[PDB]
């Protein structure tokens, strides 16, 4: 029988002593439901993920909640397997915690539902994919600079009123448009007051009703906040395996995954790793992002925000997420301020997809020129500064004249912004934007006003604001 | 400059009490006023004059290997 | 002279360019021997705590 | 290990509640003491990550007169 | 109810008591040993009670040093804390850590009263609610960084400076215009100083004010840990039952901190962060909240500080200036120009610089004066290089006005009489108030450079330079 | 007839049981020689030695070889000595691992041959001998600045790849042929393909027959390296006592004796010393730097390469090996990465030998005004890193003109190096290097190129590398 003693409860660390061969695996979840029987004690519903074992019958977990109120001799469920986590399409459009119970008001989940365990194993060498493709999202910035990878890591960088948010929200929007697929959130850690208000952001933009949120906030132990990109990605995984779809997976400071399972390993009483880390900071993070991969099934591409502490990038816990990456989408405060819609900064963002034998010699060839072209407006800027805007040269002249035209066409009409500027935004296909940039660089449309380039879809459409203005 | 010393005056005699305090002093300037004679514009004649004196002050605090003075 | 003074103005700035970028490069190396020295300062510190505690038992 | 967690359980606990539960609210503002004015150390990063945005006293601005010395 | 010795670990000492007559922690052990034979050393210790281990077993801190001790001596229960000899009996006394004379003046009577010396602090209804200042009558000191009745300072100073001058007539001062008793305590720092320190307090004369307590570097930490708080704790006694305005030197309050860092690493204490203890801040919090301003007395402190390597991020330092009210900080620039006392007015602070504790007048003069000298210390390389003709005038008016007022902050001590023959002055507050305004105001920028330096008041500057003919 | 058992394997480490009062004193040998009963064993050939008294009748001890296939309760056969070496004339021209056998395959030491043990004390105070007289090695940095001791200890401080392999076969190809003495090689954790090729230059150059080799290459066990220089040591003590010779003796990589240490301490159980040293790292370096001595015997000239790990000069154990050597060379990446070949810091390289009295007057004066040059150039690099040339004043600019052509003229073409560049090599006496860098200081060639002064012997070789290129 698998009924087990609480031995040692010392913050979120507890120890259960169970009889001889009756001792549950690694990573399994083990419940306590106690309700108090006299007024000495505290009801008390609490779950436990296994982490090691001891000797002498006894083995140490680690907690989901708040372990005030434990006895040494309450008695502990094994539940047979890890935690569960509730899969499919009743997860689309809800809320929940690292459980898979919704913190939504709206109901609970009948225990009919599939739940998958938490903790799998990465897909194999036979399953993967062969072949790198992109994932073609519709925002020009983004397939036409730093193309995205079906299975890629990609890098947010930046956040605080950068447009990070309606970027991710974007992205839902024109992948579950065009492509078919969904999106989960995970907010790893994230304070709580953000992800109510990224929830009533895709509440009122209607992008909800195709993705599925887990919050695992800062007012959760390490151990709950450590096991939250794990239970969104095994909802990410459901429409990956067995509904064969491409999922966008979010996670919103992944940072706070490596800082968790520190604080989870200095709970558990290892010996500290370089700097404050863990030892098993590789091995965490690849059991984490190795399951972030394209199959013969379908696909999960994770766009993951990252703090980058001390900014400081050779810091390990950046340092191994960085070799998991494949594209960064530097956000810009500047590219902000100057009206250009998404506000990703050109030059600073890279991918690994941009290359002649992923995505063609047309698209690299357009997208260097367009690098080049940017790169020379921006050395041009001091000239322009200290000399005027006259005078340089013509060729200078011509460069600039073509670069800020560039530099305009980048930004786009979102569907999520047409709820404030009631324009109703485009999904702008690869090719499209390929021709439109060749034709923007081969002087096509210099006679044009320049305005009429910032915030508009394809290349027709600024022939039509061109004339309408 | 950096050297400290913290009985320092009542452990000397005072005939090298009496030029020690002048010669801290000398040196002390010399220190100070060297940083503004790396590069750059030329000082002046009473600061090139002490400059030459803290450089004769550090010519006279030179030795040899073990062949100590007396303090006469 | 004319011509020479406005040559010296031109020559004081390209001078004084030319240093602040020296100064701007020596600082980015600077920083990366900064981020490996406070990177050795708190694994070393960490290396001595759990030691110290390790000691004990 | 827990000393993220103990600052965060408490940071969290300040909320704007919504019309349904009440309506009130708890904002709170905690401080951090620094030395020599690093904010790259343990609990200053801590409770920079938890709370929503942060305030800087200087003592350079104090020093040379703008009181209160914050760092806009 | 004796105990024998279990283990002896440097200066850390673990003894069985009997079942149920354990020790509370805390208290004084005494091992007198008498050598039974010539295999054995005579010792006599004390041992004070630091934790409690398991079986009846007590792990004790020694106020000596513990050679000579066998494992098996009989220690002796005293059944109290480490009780320190109090009152009128220890005014123009040295004493130890246990109170006792160094000096071959005697000993103290049986029949005397001995306090403890682990009290806790005064309770918050006990404080007082205003902030009150206490007046030095130094010009530095009561314009620029005031002392608050009750708080706590700290001395920057290494030597050749004038600290332990600086140290001697706070005590005069404080002695003959408030009645009020100082009290010595070096914690762990230089015999030779400590010796100087007490030769300067009977040359000087503010020896019979003065109760001293040195425990230096010779003595193991617990020792070193425990002479500040024998050292409040005869200070206490004058605030409490005296109803006065007390002084508390702390020379060197760092060591009171590395003390407990070299004796908590023997207890049995995981390491905190730094190499400290994990009790620093609760041990430095219990030894200075019992030193307030209560409602019948006061406790003002202060305390010499040395910042190991100059590194103001170190805990221990950090632990220190969460405390302190008010910095003085001592600079050999200015003893080497003849400015005594020797206080940087610049770097010197304080948390009374503020119109509700010093008024609106003394707060835009203290300021005004701060605001010029912080000009003319902007100045220094251009006056030192380029010259003064070159200086742009409204500012030669600056450093006209500046040289006048960083003389004018100096001057003659009541100690520094049987050196130089001037006799000393003391100078209350609204005083140097009104005189450094009339420095600032211009009304004395004819007189001399001179006739500022080494004077009280400002008549006596004027009388001082028509003494030179001006 | 009293043999143990084995308790413990942790590593390079085994714990032996003996009986009650048969247990033997530390440092002495212990031999496992199993016979591999059933198909789940293995043949093995140990030797242990003992480290430590755990009590209980049990024995800490660090092995020699791979415990691979070692099982608990094997049987252990005490020697009741220390790994004894064999030593004597039998040793010239034959190459030796840690255990004292020969690997050169050419045979066996027979049996009845004399064996010293490897641990002995240090040689005492009125045995040694402290003669100071210069060593002449051809090479203008430490000829010129750092003036090695015919009879004293030198050392090699460098980092990873920075040419401290190539500056100790330089001074056997300098210093090796003209001795005249038995030479000694001790490979201590070098690479094996270096004991190779320096095997066959030894028999290309004649070297070998007066040379006794030694090699614990990186790939052997920290049992082994821990061991290797005691046995290349024991060799080189037995030629300057029993024969009054004259010895060199060459260790590469001394840095791998303390590593190796390192590498047993955690297991011996001991707690952490400084970084991740052993508590025992000066001790365990004392009794062994310590019997590399001159006596009146004979003297020992011990030429010594020392890594220096991740570039840091701070680090325990390059710091703790400062206060043996006499004279040392410290090695600069950032020299060699400048071209400048030896990469030797001419400021920070020392010697006991650099005083007036010894290297004469013109010498000292000549290295002295070298060195204040040099340092007046690296006080003003941050004058020049943001403000340039431009701003010196008129001497300083001297300085820096005079510096540059002193820092290349330190610089030299080896003839060890003719494989890596095709450049011949030089040999430089020493009164032609005071010669050469005298006429630097007087300013008799400021006017050839700075460019003219790199990898060049003498001064005469400048002028015509200066006219070869143009000027
Ligand atoms: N005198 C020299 N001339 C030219 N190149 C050299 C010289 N000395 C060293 N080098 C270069 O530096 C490298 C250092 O190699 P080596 O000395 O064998 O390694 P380590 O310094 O780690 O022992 C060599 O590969 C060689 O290319
Ligand atoms: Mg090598």
């Amino acid at each position: 029988m698998t009924r087990g003693r609480v031995i040692q409860v010392m913050g979120p660390v507890v120890d259960v002593k169970f009889e001889n061969g009756h001792l549950p695996a690694i990573y399994n979840a083990l419940k306590i439901q106690h309700k108090a029987r006299n007024e000495n004690e505290v009801d008390i519903d609490l779950t436990l993920e296994v982490a090691l074992h001891l000797g002498d019958d006894t083995v140490r977990t680690i907690a989901m909640a708040s372990t005030d109120g434990l006895i040494r001799g309450m008695e502990v469920i094994d539940t047979g397997a890890p935690i569960s986590v509730p899969v499919g399409e009743v997860t689309l459009g809800r809320v929940f915690n690292v459980l898979g119970e919704p913190i939504d008001l709206e109901g609970d989940i009948p225990a009919d539902a599939r739940r998958d365990p938490i903790h799998r194993p990465a897909p194999k060498f036979e399953e993967l994919a062969t072949e790198v493709e992109i994932l073609e999202t519709g925002i020009k910035v983004v397939d036409l600079l730093a193309p995205y990878i079906k299975g890629g890591k990609i890098g947010l960088f930046g956040g605080a009123g950068v447009g990070k948010t309606v970027l991710i929200q974007e992205l839902i929007h024109n992948i579950a448009q065009e492509h078919g697929g969904i999106s989960v959130f995970a907010g790893v850690g994230e304070r709580t007051r953000e992800g109510n208000d990224l929830y009533h952001e895709m509440k009122d933009s209607g992008v909800i009703s195709k993705t599925a949120m887990v919050f695992g906030q800062m007012n959760e132990p390490p151990g709950a906040r450590m096991r939250v990109a794990l239970t969104g990605l095994t909802m990410a995984e459901y429409f990956r395996d067995e509904q064969g779809q491409d999922v966008l997976l979010f996670i919103d400071n992944i940072f706070r995954f490596t800082q968790a399972g520190s604080e989870v390993s200095a709970l558990l009483g290892r010996m500290p790793s370089a700097v404050g880390y863990q030892p098993t900071l590789a091995t965490e993070m690849g059991q984490l992002q190795e399951r972030i991969t394209s199959t013969a099934k379908g696909s999960i591409t994770s766009i993951q925000a990252i703090y980058v502490p001390a900014d400081d990038y050779t810091d390990p816990a950046p340092a191994t997420t960085f070799s998991h990456l494949d594209a960064t989408t530097n956000l810009e405060r500047k590219l902000a301020e100057m009206g250009i819609y998404p506000a990703v900064d050109p030059l600073a963002s890279t991918s690994r997809a941009l290359a002649p034998e992923i995505v063609g010699e047309e698209h690299y060839q357009v997208a260097r020129k367009v690098q080049q072209t940017l790169q020379r407006y921006k050395e041009l800027q001091d000239i322009i500064a200290i000399l005027g805007m006259d005078e340089l040269s013509d060729e200078d002249k011509l460069v600039v004249h073509r670069a800020r035209r560039i530099q305009f066409f980048l930004s786009q009409n979102f569907h999520v912004a047409e709820q404030f500027t009631g324009q109703p935004g485009s999904y702008v296909p690869v090719k499209e934007t390929v021709r439109g940039f060749k034709e923007i660089l081969e002087g096509k449309y210099d006679h044009l006003p320049e305005d009429a380039f910032r915030l508009v879809g394809r290349i027709e459409e600024v022939v039509e604001k061109a004339k309408a203005m | 400059g950096l050297s400290v010393s913290r009985v320092g005056g009542a452990a000397q005699i005072k005939a090298m009490k009496k030029v020690a305090g002048t010669l801290r002093l000398d040196l002390a300037a010399y220190r100070e006023l060297e940083a503004f004679a790396q590069f750059g514009s030329d000082l002046d004649k009473a600061t090139q004059a002490k400059l030459a004196r803290g450089a004769r002050t550090v010519e006279v605090l030179k030795q040899d290997l073990h062949q100590p003075i007396p303090v006469e | 002279l004319l011509d020479a003074k406005a040559s010296e103005h031109a020559a004081r700035m390209t001078a004084m360019k030319n240093a602040t970028d020296n100064a701007n490069e020596l600082i980015r190396t600077l920083t990366l021997s900064y981020n490996r020295a406070r990177q050795a300062a708190i694994t070393q510190e960490i290396t001595e705590i759990v030691a110290g505690a390790n000691a004990l038992q | 290990g827990d000393i993220f967690y103990l600052h965060s359980r408490l940071l969290e606990r300040a909320a704007k509640l919504s019309d349904a539960k009440g309506g009130g609210s708890l904002t709170a503002l905690p401080f951090v003491e620094t030395q020599a004015g690093d904010i790259s150390a343990y609990i200053p990063t801590n409770v920079i990550s938890i709370t929503d945005g942060q305030i800087f006293l200087q003592s350079d601005l104090f020093f040379s007169g703008v009181r209160p010395a914050i760092n806009a």
